[PDB]
């Protein structure tokens, strides 16, 4: 996962967060593992809409992308019932994601060292191999 | 006493004398270069056009269309 649930609480405060979760474990007592697959579910959302122009086991981490796991793993623990700030938050993550995955914005670099996270080749063409090119300093 | 062989050197290997330009001398990493031997370098400089021994070559009226013929093939 991109955010850790030690970051979930401090975006969010923990109580709130120990009030979404405690319903959904099992015995009915505030529980971390519920937590940590949802932020896994967000984390693989945002790699479905990366993976698009990205190798996806990201070699750095953009530092935006701990926001914007947060964001939808809230969007995606508050499914019974959302306030509307959530769901329009999560609406704006989501066109975010697709702008990133169409190409319009960069999804940013880490802010240590200002590291772009590299992909493959979104465009590549192949030609035979060139003769009578400029290069060919013969003749002239 | 007649010869038995001419052999055409390369005619990179002559440099004109700076003074008077008219004169080929061999090349010898001077300034004025080694004059020719006497009796001993047959040379025939063919003039098209007046001038001094680099300038009457064909070369320099033919280099222009050279380079654009060979430049548009």
């Amino acid at each position: 996962n991109y955010a850790t649930v030690n970051d979930l609480c401090a975006r969010y405060t923990r109580t709130r967060l120990d009030i979404l979760t405690r319903p959904k474990t099992a015995d009915g007592q505030p529980d971390d593992a519920v937590a940590e697959q949802a932020l896994a579910d967000a984390s693989a959302f945002i790699d479905g809409y990366l993976a698009a122009r990205f190798v996806l086991p990201l070699t750095v981490v953009p530092s935006l992308l701990k926001r914007q796991c947060c964001v939808v793993a809230w969007f995606y623990l508050n499914e019974s019932q959302p306030t509307e700030q959530i769901t329009a938050t999560y609406r704006d993550t989501v066109r975010w994601l697709e702008q990133v995955r169409d190409g319009k914005t960069d999804p940013g670099v880490e802010s240590r060292t200002a590291a772009s996270p590299e992909g493959e080749d979104l465009v590549q063409v192949q030609s035979d191999p060139p003769v009578f090119s400029r290069k060919q300093k013969g003749f002239i | 006493r007649v010869p038995v062989a001419l052999h055409h050197r390369d005619p990179a290997l002559f440099c004109a004398n700076p003074d008077n330009l008219n004169e080929l001398r061999l090349r010898d990493a001077s300034y004025h270069g080694l004059e020719l031997q006497p009796f001993g370098w047959f040379m025939h400089r063919a003039k098209s056009r007046t001038g001094y021994v680099g300038t009457n070559g064909l070369v320099r009226t033919l280099i222009w269309p050279f380079i654009f013929k060979n430049y548009s093939v």
